[PDB]
């Protein structure tokens, strides 16, 4: 008669590593660390992000006429830039504070196009020949962005001075932009807008602006030696806006109104499809299905997701050491 | 193990004993068979869980990379931003990794610890009415049935009685 | 006749967490996380803080006429804004780079006012009608800041160009701002500064300055239609600064001896009460006096603070299990 | 405990024992009393406060968060900060939070273990002269006075006087 | 130690043996001399190699700071820049010294343990053909020369040829 | 008969530290930091650093006469700059975006010095005038940078517009300096670059560029009035570059072609010796020889450097506790 004291053990050959021990068998362990993905874009909080396809966010926001397909109101969970996207900026030129543009436009959830300018707020100008060959639609070799406007002095006379006003009197901001357009040399500014020195102004309660043309030759782009210097900025609830020029306005017409997120926010650069499935995790590598602890996939996300980390495995022994025989 | 039980002085395991990690195989006229210590199992089990839960809670918050970019005349707020990112990224990866590492080691030395003290138990309890071989295994000198061995199991094994 | 081994046991139902366990009782612990301040701001190294009352920094340090309070020396160990303080910048303008302006300051430990340019520095225009009822006093309906000084071409003539010098023979640095006012159309620009074009400059050996006017119209703001930009700068000890301005030149008359820190600086926006008590240790949140390692209060402080630390208890076992019975 | 003592085989503690943390319960014809083993009990103290006091001393670091504002058009350098700061309160608060927990786990087992070899101390001494009832207290066979129970106390009791 | 063995019961060391860390010292007719256990010593030598190179490993990144400059302008992110350096900075000083700290105490523990197991080992095998001293020596009853020596370290000690 | 049971011991008094216990002698440890360096700077990948010696970056760049024996082509692992070096800016000014340019070159690993627009390039001016006294080489008391050209109206006539086009249809990026100069009054404008208002532009596909003077009288510095304005730009592969100016322009002449590092880069202030020696760790306070895990000289290095750390000892023990008898 006997009796004896012993442990479990079974068919796992499954691993972990110690301090002291690397490659050693055990009964039962867990893995925190999750590498598999779907790579593709879905929904989050059951609403759809936005792509911009064959448009870049500038070309998208300007109004850029091959743009016209992502025209009017947008709702997004997240934007999707596609990596070789052709239309942006189709009239050289800069936009400034590009990059903090980007980042606030991915601080939104939606936006509201509207008419903020209509031409009629021009007085004595042409606004009606404000086209160029930079600038086309997919209907005809000389068109210009929805949201802006050319003004040209009338077939004949000089450049007034001309004023707008649009106060804010709604509960929301609005985005809006306007240009400078700089001339390659003397005739053409005169050709354009006639002569005497041209500025160009703008007042909010918080804001203001005065440029002046910058005239000079630069090298040909879009068969264009003019640029233009594009300025964007947001009119807050309750502020109400000055616009004021005697020459060289590419002048607002429509602009967005905005619905900040206080959230996170994300725009991502990649070429994945979106497909319409749903998500509670989002990288800008794929979507993560996971309920562990790490991941390897990706440190850029939307959603909730596992702590980014480098590991390739991150076993937790709970079990005994695998001792069969 | 540094209890010197698991793959020690008791060389290897029971595929047999499938209810528990932890238990007995006994030797008798009825028959023999497998049947698991119920009680310390449950208690390594709840520790273990509670490791692991106080472990995945411990890590539940994520540093977040962000999307922005940054000018021709902003490389030192880029590489800032990189800098930071990467930074965080490095020790988020060892504090992981090293955790892991150090809690496996410690997770084999309790279930080694738990066996040899399960051991001391029994030995504690049979004194003289058994033969301890050494390898884990108590050879009786008396008759042990199976109202016998459940006293040992339960841990009211009478010493006094079996003594003479 | 025996002897027994065993181990401490007492009425503590103080309790602990391991790794394994929670909720587990024991003999002796001790408690590393402060969790108790007095929402007070006290004194540091026996020097008081600096209360703004109902003065922004801004309106503090231009010299805003309901600031007077606050006018002349000041000492600091560190600067208390208040929420809702209603006195700033009074004649609508910006005040250029104020963020480094606020991080200046805040990096500082006492400001002496002396009189940089006397008015009499500039020749052949008028120094004393510079009002508006944009910046009242506690006593009239027009004044001005009390640092700077408003221009005006002679009741006839036109506007000289007018020149001031100083040459920073002392030892320590000088704050210093001026301005420059933009007019909302010419006949206004014509009434104050007489016709022709227009300039301010500033030069001193590690900074230059120019800048001409920018008229427009902008929206109604205290009643101005007009803006003005501030500008601020510091003179280094051995720089000396040339003034030089033939119109719309917001004269700097008063500036600061200012004296830097090294150490770190704190600007505390708070409504909490100032007492006058002792501290070593002082967050935006409160004061704490503990000899504890962790603090859950705040992570903004000033002077020798406990780590900021996000959990509710860090109670570490020094005695073993009790099982009293 | 892994080391089987504290809440194991001796299965609770004695309140009466009010001068330290680990120590003795005799009982003979002069009369019984608690008396508490200053040696271990010294040793586990200075052990622990030096745990105690490295663990302060790490600790002794803090990052510091600024009040800087920044503009409608420094939203970028802006959020930088803002993660930096939120980043450090994190790992700074699961260094606490893990630390703590492990670390007690850790001085548990070591008073467990303290207890487990000042028993082995004993027993160590007296091999036959007594009898290991197994939940750590022993009886006689012999006499034992004062003078006897002191000098397995300071650990000098002499084994072959009382063999016979 | 927590296993009671170095500098306890065995109250010293053999600067006598000076090729392994665990071993022995016979004495018998033949003569005495030391010999190290090759296996436990093994053991040990190769599981705190892995220690040690496993920390080296995790440790292998570095927080790179960075010579850039910044004008008066700047003070904002110059001093972000700062904060962000000494922060990172500072977590990998504690964690370093920490990490050390922790390890050392273990890996003593982990000698302490070793050698008690070994002692076990021996103990377990020689049960009643020898005497126990209580400080990690063992005297025979019967006689034992080289070939019965080198039984017991290589672990086959035949335990029924000498019991009578 | 007997056998004993025990371990190893020897004449080591190499200590260590444990949680519970300081001070603890033991067998065998291993020291995983290193504090020991060469006070000097060697080669990294077989490749020789910079030594600017009496140079800083902005004289070597600019071609400050005083620095023409950094003057050509130049390849670096790394740069050092001496702590009081005394040629950099010779005539008064800014450089603009001063400190990214330091960390663009930092980013660099070689330049090829060329000339990119001849003096023949400007049309009807004089290139042959542009000195000061500012600027002495070591064998004249005037004259001027060797990149740069100060175009000055012929000795009567008026100042004509000029024109300059540099197409880039290389491989390599450019760098590339010009400046304007801002005169202390009317009189020397006019002396200078005659009389009318006068500006400086540049373009290329995506930057443009205009500037007009800043005229007045600023402290005296290197004996000079005046200022300029420094600007530094990068003309990618592909850009072509236009300039023109009717008056004030320091025009562009010679240029660096650049080589982009991809890796880290460094740039040391120090003034320890360069010495013809090898290293594959360099930090700014010397060079590490190790094998170990961590150091603790300095956390700025170029090349493989242990990680960077503020501990004394960081002893681990890997034998048993000595306790020898
Ligand atoms: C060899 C060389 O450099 N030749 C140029 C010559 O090309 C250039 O003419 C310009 O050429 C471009 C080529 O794509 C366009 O044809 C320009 O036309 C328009 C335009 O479409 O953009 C016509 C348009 O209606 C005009 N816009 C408005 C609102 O009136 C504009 C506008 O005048 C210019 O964009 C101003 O920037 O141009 C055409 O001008 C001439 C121009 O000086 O210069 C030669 O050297
Ligand atoms: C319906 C409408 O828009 N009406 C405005 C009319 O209000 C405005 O007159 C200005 O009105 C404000 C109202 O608060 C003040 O009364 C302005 O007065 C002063 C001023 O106090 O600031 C008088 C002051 O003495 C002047 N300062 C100096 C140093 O001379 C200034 C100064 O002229 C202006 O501040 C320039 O910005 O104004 C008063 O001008 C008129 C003005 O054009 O426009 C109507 O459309
Ligand atoms: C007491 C006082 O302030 N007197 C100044 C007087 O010094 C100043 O004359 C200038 O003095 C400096 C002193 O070092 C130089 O001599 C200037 O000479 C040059 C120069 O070398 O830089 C001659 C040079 O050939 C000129 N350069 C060219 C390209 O033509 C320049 C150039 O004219 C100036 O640099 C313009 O900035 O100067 C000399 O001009 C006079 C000047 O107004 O003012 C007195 O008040
Ligand atoms: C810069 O140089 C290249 C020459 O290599 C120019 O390239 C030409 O561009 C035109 C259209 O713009 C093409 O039709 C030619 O066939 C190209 N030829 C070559 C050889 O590249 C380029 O356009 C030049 N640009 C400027 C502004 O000078
Ligand atoms: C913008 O619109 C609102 C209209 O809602 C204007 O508000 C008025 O402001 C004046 C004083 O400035 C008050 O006395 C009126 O009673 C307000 N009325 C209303 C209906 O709000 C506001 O002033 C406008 N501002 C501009 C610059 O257009
Ligand atoms: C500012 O003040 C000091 C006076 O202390 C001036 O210093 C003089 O500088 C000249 C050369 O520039 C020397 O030769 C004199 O001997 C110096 N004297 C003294 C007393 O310092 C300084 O130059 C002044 N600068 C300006 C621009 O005003
Ligand atoms: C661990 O095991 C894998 C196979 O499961 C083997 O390929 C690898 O080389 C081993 N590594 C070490 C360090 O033993
Ligand atoms: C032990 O086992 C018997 C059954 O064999 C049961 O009836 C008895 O009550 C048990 N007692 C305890 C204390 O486990
Ligand atoms: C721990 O104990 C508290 C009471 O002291 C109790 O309310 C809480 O639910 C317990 N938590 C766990 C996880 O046992
Ligand atoms: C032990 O106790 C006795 C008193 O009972 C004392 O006199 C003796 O010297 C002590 N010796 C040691 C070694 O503790
Ligand atoms: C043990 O030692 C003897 C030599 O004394 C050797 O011949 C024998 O084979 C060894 N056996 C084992 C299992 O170590
Ligand atoms: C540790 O030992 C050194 C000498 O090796 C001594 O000077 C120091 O004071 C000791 N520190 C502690 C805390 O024991």
């Amino acid at each position: 008669d006997k009796i004896c004291i012993g442990y479990h053990a079974n068919n796992s050959t499954t691993q972990v590593d110690t301090l002291l021990e690397k490659n050693v068998t055990v009964t039962h362990s867990v893995e925190l660390l999750e590498n598999q993905k779907e790579k593709r874009f879905c929904k989050i909080m059951n609403k759809a992000p936005l792509d911009l396809k064959d448009c870049t966010i500038e070309g998208w926001i300007l109004g850029n006429p091959k743009c016209d397909l992502l025209l009017g109101d947008q709702s997004w969970s997240y934007i999707v830039e596609r990596p070789n996207a052709q239309n942006g900026i189709c009239y050289p030129g800069v936009l400034n504070e590009l990059e903090e543009l980007k980042a606030f436009i991915g601080s939104g959830e939606r936006v509201e196009r509207f008419e903020m300018f209509p031409k009629s707020t021009w007085a004595g100008v042409d606004t009606s020949r404000g086209v160029t060959n930079a600038c086309p639609s997919y209907t005809l070799d000389s068109s210009f962005y929805r949201n802006l406007v050319w003004l040209v002095k009338t077939d004949s006379a000089t450049y007034p001075v001309i004023k707008g006003t649009y106060n804010n009197t709604g509960t929301q901001p609005i985005l809006y932009f306007w240009g400078v357009h700089h001339p390659p040399d003397t005739t053409v500014q005169d050709n354009l807008y006639g002569s005497g020195d041209k500025y160009v102004r703008m007042g909010t309660e918080s804001m203001n602006f005065a440029k002046s043309p910058e005239i000079a030759a630069r090298p040909a782009v879009n068969g264009q030696r003019s640029r233009i210097d594009y300025y964007w900025s947001v009119l807050r609830p309750g502020e109400t806006l000055n616009v004021e020029s005697n020459g060289n306005l590419i002048a607002p017409w429509y602009a967005y109104k905005f619905v900040s997120t206080n959230k996170k926010g994300a725009v991502f650069k990649s070429d994945l499809p979106i497909e319409n499935c749903d998500a509670t995790c989002q990288t800008i590598a794929g979507v993560l299905k996971t309920n562990k602890t790490f991941q390897n996939v990706s440190p850029l996300w939307i959603g909730e997701c596992p702590k980014y980390v480098k590991s390739e495995s991150l076993r937790l022994a709970t079990g005994l050491r695998n001792v069969p025989q | 193990g540094i209890f010197g039980a698991i793959a020690g002085f008791i060389e290897g395991g029971w595929t047999g004993m499938i209810d528990g990690w932890y238990g007995y195989h006994h030797e008798n006229s009825q028959g023999s068979g497998y049947a698991a210590d119920r009680e310390s199992t449950q208690k390594a089990i709840d520790g273990i869980t509670n490791k692991v839960n106080s472990i995945i809670n411990k890590m539940n918050t994520q540093f977040e990379a962000v999307d922005h970019e940054f000018s021709n005349l902003e490389r030192r707020i880029g590489n800032l931003n990189k800098r930071m990112e990467d930074g965080f990224l490095d020790v988020w990866t060892y504090n992981a990794e090293l955790l892991v590492l150090l809690e496996n080691e410690r997770t084999l030395d309790l279930h080694d610890a738990n066996v040899k003290n399960l051991y001391e138990k029994v030995k504690s309890q049979l004194r003289d009415n058994a033969n301890d071989l050494g390898n884990g295994c108590f050879e009786f000198w008396h008759k042990c049935d199976n109202e016998c061995m459940e006293s040992v199991k339960n841990g009211t094994y009478d010493y006094p009685k079996y003594q003479k």
